[PDB]
Order: C-alpha cells, then structure tokens, then sequence
C-alpha cells in the first residue's frame, strides 16, 4: 500500500515514474535470471540425468594448486561486484533531453523538460507486467519462503494450512 | 462556527446495515423451531456439501471466503463519500437520485423517502430495529438455556433455575 | 573455518584505494590549503563538500585489492625474491 496514491516530483515522481521501476526492470530480469535458474524443476519428466555445481564436492576443475580460499562460493562471488560495475557506471551519467556537458540554462519552457530520459515511451504494458512480477516475488513466493525444506509430493486433500506454525 | 445536526451521510447508513444484517441474522435461527431438532451454538460448520472429501478441516472455510467480500465491501466506502452504486438503495435509498435533501448538507431531522413502487423502507424500518435488539435478546439468554415455549403443562410459568454464576 | 584473511584481504582492499596520489600530479596534500593558518572565514562555518568527485580511480586502482590480495596473500607472498640475504633475510614460508 506504499503506492496508496502519493507523490509529486523529485522524491515523488522523478525518482520513480520510470527510473526506479525502470531500474526495477532489473528486478524483473534479475527475477528472470532467478526464473531462468529455478525452472530446472518447472517441467516434470525431464531428462537431466546429473555437474551444475551441487552440495559442494570439489569445485570447477580442482585447480593445479590449492583452491583459492576454500569452496566454490568466493570464486564466482568476489569478481561479480566489480565486473558488472560496467552497467550502472553508464547508468549514472545520463540526463533526459540533450547531452553536452553542464551547459547554460535548461530548466523549463514548453515541451516541459522531458520524461524519465527513458520514459514509458508508450508501451504502458511493461509496468502493468512489472508490478505483477514484484507482487509475485513479494507475494505467495512465501509459499516457499517460510519452512521450505521438502519439494513437491502432492497426495490429495484440498489446499491451504493456516496457522499453525 | 458549526452549530448542531450535521453528519450528512454518516451512520444513518450504519443502522440500515445493522438491521438488514440483524434480519438476515435471525434468518440464522428460524429453521429449528417448527420442526425443532438441531440448534443452539452447533459450531455449525454451516450445512455441509457432499460425502466425498472433507473430514472436519479441508482448511479455513472463511478466511479464503472473506478476501472476496473485502473488495466488495470497501465499495460502500467506494460509495459513501462520493455516491455511486447504480441501484442506489442504502446511501440514501432508491427513487433514483433524490434525498439530496440530506446528501448536500443540512439534515436537522429529515425522515427521507424511496421506492418508485408504493411506500418505503419504513415498515421496513421497525423490522430493522426489532431484529437489531432481537439479537440482543437472542444472544442474551444463551449463558442460560436455548428453547422457546410449548403449552400449559409445566413450562410457561418458570419453576426452578440456577441464576448467573454468583 | 574462518576466512580471517578473507577480510584483511578485504580491508586493504580499500586503503590502497589509498596508495592514490602521493605520486600523481603535483605535491602532497593537494598542498595544505587551509589546515594551518585558517580559512576564510569560511565562517559559519565551513567548506567544502562536493557530491561530485567519487571517480578518478573507481576504475583504475580498484585493481589494488587483487594485488597483494592475489599472489601476495593466500599464494605465498613474493616467491621471486633473493636480493641480499646473509645478515640473514629469509623470510621463510610459514605457509
Ligand atoms: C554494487 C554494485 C554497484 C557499484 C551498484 C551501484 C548502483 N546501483 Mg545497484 N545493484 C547491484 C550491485 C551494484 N549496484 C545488485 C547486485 C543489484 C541486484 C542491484 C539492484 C539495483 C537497483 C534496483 C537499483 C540499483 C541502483 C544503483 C545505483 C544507485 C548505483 C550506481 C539504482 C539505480 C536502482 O535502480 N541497483
Ligand atoms: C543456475 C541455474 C541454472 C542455469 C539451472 C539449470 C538447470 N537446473 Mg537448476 N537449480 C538452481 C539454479 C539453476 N539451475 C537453483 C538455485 C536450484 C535450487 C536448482 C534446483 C534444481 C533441481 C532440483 C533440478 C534442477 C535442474 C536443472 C536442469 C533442468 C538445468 C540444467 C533439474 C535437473 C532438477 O530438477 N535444478
Ligand atoms: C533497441 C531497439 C529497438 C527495438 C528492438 C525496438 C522495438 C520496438 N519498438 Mg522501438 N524504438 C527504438 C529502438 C527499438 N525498438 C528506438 C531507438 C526508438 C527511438 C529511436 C524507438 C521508438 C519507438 C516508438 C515510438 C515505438 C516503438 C515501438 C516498438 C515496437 C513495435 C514492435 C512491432 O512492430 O511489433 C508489434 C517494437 C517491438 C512502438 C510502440 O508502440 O511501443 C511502445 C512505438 O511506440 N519504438
Ligand atoms: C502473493 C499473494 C497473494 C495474492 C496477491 C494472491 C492472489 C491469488 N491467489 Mg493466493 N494465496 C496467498 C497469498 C496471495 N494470493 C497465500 C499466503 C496463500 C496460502 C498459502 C494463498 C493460497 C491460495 C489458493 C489455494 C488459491 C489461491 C488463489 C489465488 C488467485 C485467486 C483466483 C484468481 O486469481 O482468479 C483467476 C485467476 C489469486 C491470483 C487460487 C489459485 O491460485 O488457484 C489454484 C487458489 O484458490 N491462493
Ligand atoms: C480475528 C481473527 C483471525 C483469527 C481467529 C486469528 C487467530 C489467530 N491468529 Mg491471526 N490474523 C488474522 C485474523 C485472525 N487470526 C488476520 C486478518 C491477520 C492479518 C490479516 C492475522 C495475522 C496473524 C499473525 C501474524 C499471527 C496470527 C496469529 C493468530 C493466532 C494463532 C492461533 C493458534 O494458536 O492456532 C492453534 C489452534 C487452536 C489452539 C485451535 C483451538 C490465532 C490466535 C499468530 C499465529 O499465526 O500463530 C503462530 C500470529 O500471531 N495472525
Ligand atoms: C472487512 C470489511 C471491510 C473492509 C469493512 C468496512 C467497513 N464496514 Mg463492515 N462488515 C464486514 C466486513 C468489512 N467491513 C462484515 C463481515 C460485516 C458483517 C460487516 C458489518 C458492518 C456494519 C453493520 C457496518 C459496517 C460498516 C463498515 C464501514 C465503517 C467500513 C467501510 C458500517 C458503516 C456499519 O454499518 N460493517
Ligand atoms: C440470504 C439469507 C439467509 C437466508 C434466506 C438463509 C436461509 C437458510 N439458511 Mg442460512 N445463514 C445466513 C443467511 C440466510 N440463510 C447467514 C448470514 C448465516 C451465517 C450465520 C447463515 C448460516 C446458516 C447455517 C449454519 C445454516 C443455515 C441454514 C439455512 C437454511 C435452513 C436449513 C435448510 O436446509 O433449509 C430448509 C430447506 C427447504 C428447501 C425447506 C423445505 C421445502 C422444500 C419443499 C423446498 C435456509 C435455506 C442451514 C442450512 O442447512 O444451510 C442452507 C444451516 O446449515 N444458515
Ligand atoms: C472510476 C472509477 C471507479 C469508481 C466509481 C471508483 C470509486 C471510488 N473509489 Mg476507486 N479506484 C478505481 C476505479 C474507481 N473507483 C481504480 C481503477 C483504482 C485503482 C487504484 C481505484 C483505487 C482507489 C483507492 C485507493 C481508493 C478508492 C476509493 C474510491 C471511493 C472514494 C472516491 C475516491 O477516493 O476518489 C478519488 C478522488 C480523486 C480526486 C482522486 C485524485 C486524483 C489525483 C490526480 C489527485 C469511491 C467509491 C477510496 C475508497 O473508497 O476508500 C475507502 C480509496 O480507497 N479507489
Ligand atoms: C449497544 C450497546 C451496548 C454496548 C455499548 C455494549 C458493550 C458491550 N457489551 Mg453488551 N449488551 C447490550 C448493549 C450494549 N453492550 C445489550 C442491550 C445486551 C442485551 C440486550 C448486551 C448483552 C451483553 C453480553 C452477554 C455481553 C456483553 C458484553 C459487552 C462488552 C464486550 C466487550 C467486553 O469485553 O466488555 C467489557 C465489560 C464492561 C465494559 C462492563 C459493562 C457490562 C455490560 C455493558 C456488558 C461491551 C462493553 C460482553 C462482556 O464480556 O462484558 C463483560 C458479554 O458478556 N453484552
Ligand atoms: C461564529 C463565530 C463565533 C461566535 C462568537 C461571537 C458572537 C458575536 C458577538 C456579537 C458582536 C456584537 O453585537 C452587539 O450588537 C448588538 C446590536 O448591534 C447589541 O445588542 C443590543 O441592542 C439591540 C437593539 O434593539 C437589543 O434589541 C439587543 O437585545 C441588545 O443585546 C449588543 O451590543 C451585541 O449583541
């Protein structure tokens, strides 16, 4: 209920009208990454057989020389947060209408500044799908976020279970 | 500088919501009287559907139920501030759009109106109260007993009973 | 169990982000501006601050971590020595 009708410009709009939720287009695609990961289940009866890095038995290729720290965790980790500093560096050097330097004066006439640099540009349908993802990620994703140990083994009865807990 | 009787919309509504859910309330009773049989608290579990799958639980039979009710209840709030519900029969009652003799502020005592057909929720006023106060009675005498009247043998004269706790 | 050197690795991640500018332009201390002797006066007081100067080596000397922190930490610090050891030196791999 945070979007319970409120907001004006910089902290209100400005930060958000696309911007924060266009940066929440990342939320969806990171969730697209997370739901380009999890759908190992999704389709039952599949032919996975087995690698994929599970339960920590050794690592990538054992390494001709003792593993860096220990585990397969810091090897993929420590790098990530410096290589993907590619994107946002470029995301924090933008501006909306024209780009030059920090020139003379461009506050407002008619035409009215612009719209989130990258505005809706129309397709007022990505948002109508965005909040949906957010609600899904936030919502009944706690169908598996409270006591999530066992997988799927449905036996027949009905649904739900309440509290209890 | 505002003096007396104001409120406008307010809780003229509340009454007609209490009584209509006190009427449809005693409609909870009704059944176990002519052919008496099953009654009191019952913890009913309502009426129960077929004999296939259930067994005492099958989950909450009401919490799932009341999410539906919700966004079909705030819709009277989606009404009472700024009037809107085609039929238009509680907020001021029907007759279309009248009763603005209280919709635009300035009641004081205003009795009102409504129904192109004959009279009004007027002798469907009384029947509002009698039911809101009947519950009063209905869930007043539980705490001690659960049955109403027979004939002249040995009931309608009150013989011996236990009183309140102490 | 503990990556102990998980984090001392980590902290001189950042103060080599320190080894910085003793080298590169002009003098020390963007030369003492204001330090001793004492500001205009200034006076309310006073300056400066600038949300706009968190660049310059964001990109370059964000490598500094992986320096010592790679090959000079868990991988036995400079094996490529010899350079006058006889009053002693070595030095010798505790690892
Ligand atoms: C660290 C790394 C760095 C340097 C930044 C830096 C930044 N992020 Mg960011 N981010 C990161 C990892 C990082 N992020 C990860 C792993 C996720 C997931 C995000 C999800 C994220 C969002 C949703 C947003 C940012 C935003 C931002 C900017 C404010 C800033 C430039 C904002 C722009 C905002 O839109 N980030
Ligand atoms: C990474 C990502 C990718 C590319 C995959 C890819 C795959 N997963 Mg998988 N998985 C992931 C994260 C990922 N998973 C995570 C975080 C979990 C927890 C799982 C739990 C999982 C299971 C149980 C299964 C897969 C399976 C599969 C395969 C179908 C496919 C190779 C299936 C083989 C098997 O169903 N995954
Ligand atoms: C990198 C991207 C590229 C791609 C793949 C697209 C793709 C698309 N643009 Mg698009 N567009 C682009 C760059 C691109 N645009 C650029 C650079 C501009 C400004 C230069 C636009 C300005 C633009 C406009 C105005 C519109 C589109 C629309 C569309 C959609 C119509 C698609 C269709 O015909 O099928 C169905 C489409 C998927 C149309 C739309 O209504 O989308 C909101 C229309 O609005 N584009
Ligand atoms: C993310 C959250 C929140 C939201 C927005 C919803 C939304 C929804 N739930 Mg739901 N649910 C929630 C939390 C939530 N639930 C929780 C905590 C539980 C307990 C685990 C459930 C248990 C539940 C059940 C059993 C059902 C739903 C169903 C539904 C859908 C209703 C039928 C419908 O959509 O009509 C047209 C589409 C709807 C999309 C119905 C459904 O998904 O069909 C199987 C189903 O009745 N929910
Ligand atoms: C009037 C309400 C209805 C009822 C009867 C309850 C009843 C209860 N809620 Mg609950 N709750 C409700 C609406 C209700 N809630 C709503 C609307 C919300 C938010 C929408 C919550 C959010 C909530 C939370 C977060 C919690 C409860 C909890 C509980 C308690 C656990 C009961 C128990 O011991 O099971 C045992 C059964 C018996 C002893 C049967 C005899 C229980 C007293 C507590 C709980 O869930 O338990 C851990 C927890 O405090 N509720
Ligand atoms: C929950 C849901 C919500 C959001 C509301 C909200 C409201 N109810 Mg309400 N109500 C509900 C369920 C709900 N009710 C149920 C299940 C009953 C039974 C009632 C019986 C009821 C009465 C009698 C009245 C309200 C009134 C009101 C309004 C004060 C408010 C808009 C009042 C106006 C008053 O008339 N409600
Ligand atoms: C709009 C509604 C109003 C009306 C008109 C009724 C009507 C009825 N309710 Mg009811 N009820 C209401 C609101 C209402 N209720 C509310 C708000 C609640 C919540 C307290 C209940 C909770 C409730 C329970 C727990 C039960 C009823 C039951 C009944 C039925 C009595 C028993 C029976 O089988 O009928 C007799 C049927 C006939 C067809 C008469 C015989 C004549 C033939 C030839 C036709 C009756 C159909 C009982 C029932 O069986 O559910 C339907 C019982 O289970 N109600
Ligand atoms: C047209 C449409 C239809 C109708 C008849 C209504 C009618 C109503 N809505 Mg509503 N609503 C609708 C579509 C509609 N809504 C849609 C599509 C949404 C999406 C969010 C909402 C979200 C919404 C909220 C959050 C609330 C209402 C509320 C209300 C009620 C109070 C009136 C109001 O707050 O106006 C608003 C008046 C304005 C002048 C809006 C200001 C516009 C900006 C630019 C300022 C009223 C019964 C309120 C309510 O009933 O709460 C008890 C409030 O809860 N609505
Ligand atoms: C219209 C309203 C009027 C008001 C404002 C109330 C208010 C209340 N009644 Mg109540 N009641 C009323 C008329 C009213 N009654 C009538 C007319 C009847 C019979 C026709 C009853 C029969 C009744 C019963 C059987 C009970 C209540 C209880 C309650 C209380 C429930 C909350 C509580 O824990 O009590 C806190 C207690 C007090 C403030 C002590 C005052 C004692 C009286 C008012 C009750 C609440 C104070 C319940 C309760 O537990 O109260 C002890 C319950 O026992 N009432
Ligand atoms: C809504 C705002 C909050 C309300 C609080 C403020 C109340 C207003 C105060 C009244 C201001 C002065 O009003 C003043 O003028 C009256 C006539 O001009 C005078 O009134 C007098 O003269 C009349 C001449 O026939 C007599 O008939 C009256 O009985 C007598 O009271 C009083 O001196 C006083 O009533």
């Amino acid at each position: 209920s945070a979007p319970g009708d409120f907001g004006f410009d910089p902290l209100g709009l400005g930060e958000v009208p696309a911007n924060l939720e266009r940066y929440k287009e990342s939320e969806l695609i990171h969730c697209r990454w997370a739901m380009l990961a999890v759908p190992g289940i999704l389709v039952p009866e599949a032919l996975g057989y087995g690698q994929e890095w599970a339960a920590l038995p050794g690592g990538q290729a054992t390494y001709l020389g003792n593993p860096v720290p220990w585990g397969t965790l810091p090897t993929i980790l420590a790098i990530e947060f410096l290589a993907i500093a590619f994107v946002e560096h470029q995301r924090s050097m933008e501006k909306d209408p024209e780009k030059k330097k920090y020139p003379g004066g461009a506050f407002d006439p008619l035409g009215y500044s612009k719209d989130p640099k990258k505005l809706e540009e129309l397709k007022v349908k990505e948002i109508k799908n965005g909040r949906l993802a957010l609600l899904a990620f936030v919502g009944f994703c706690v169908q598996q976020s409270a006591y999530p140990g066992t997988g799927p083994l449905e036996n027949l009865a009905t649904h739900l279970a309440d509290p209890w807990h | 500088l505002a003096e007396d009787p104001e409120n406008l919309r307010w809780f003229v509504q509340a009454e007609l919501v209490n009584g209509r859910w006190a009427m449809l309330g005693v409609a909870g009773m009704l059944l176990p009287e002519v052919f008496t049989s099953i009654g009191i608290i019952n913890v009913p579990k309502w009426y129960a559907a077929g004999k296939e799958e259930y067994f005492a639980s099958s989950s909450t039979l009401f919490v799932i139920e009341f999410i539906l009710s919700h966004y079909v209840e705030i819709r009277r709030w989606q009404d009472i501030k700024n009037p809107g519900s085609v039929n238009q029969d509680p907020i001021f009652k029907q007759y279309s759009l009248p009763a603005g003799e209280v919709g635009y502020p300035g009641g004081i005592f205003n009795p009102l109106n409504f129904a192109p057909t004959l009279e009004a929720k007027e002798k469907e006023i009384a029947n509002g109260r009698l039911m809101l106060a009947f519950l009063g009675f209905i869930i007043q005498h539980n705490v001690t007993g659960k049955g109403p009247f027979d004939n002249l043998l040995q009931h309608i004269s009150d013989p011996w009973h236990n009183t309140i706790v102490q | 169990p503990s990556l102990v050197i998980s984090l001392s690795t980590g902290l001189s991640l950042f103060l080599g982000r320190f080894v910085f500018f003793n080298f590169q332009r002009e003098n020390m201390a963007k030369q003492v501006p204001e330090q001793n002797g004492m500001s205009h006066f200034e006076a309310g007081d006073t300056r400066a601050k600038e949300y706009v100067s968190l660049l310059k080596s964001n990109d370059p000397v964000g490598f500094n971590i992986v320096d010592v922190l790679a090959w000079g930490s868990i991988g036995h610090i400079v094996a490529y020595y010899i350079l006058a050891t006889a009053s002693n030196g070595y030095d010798p791999s505790f690892f």
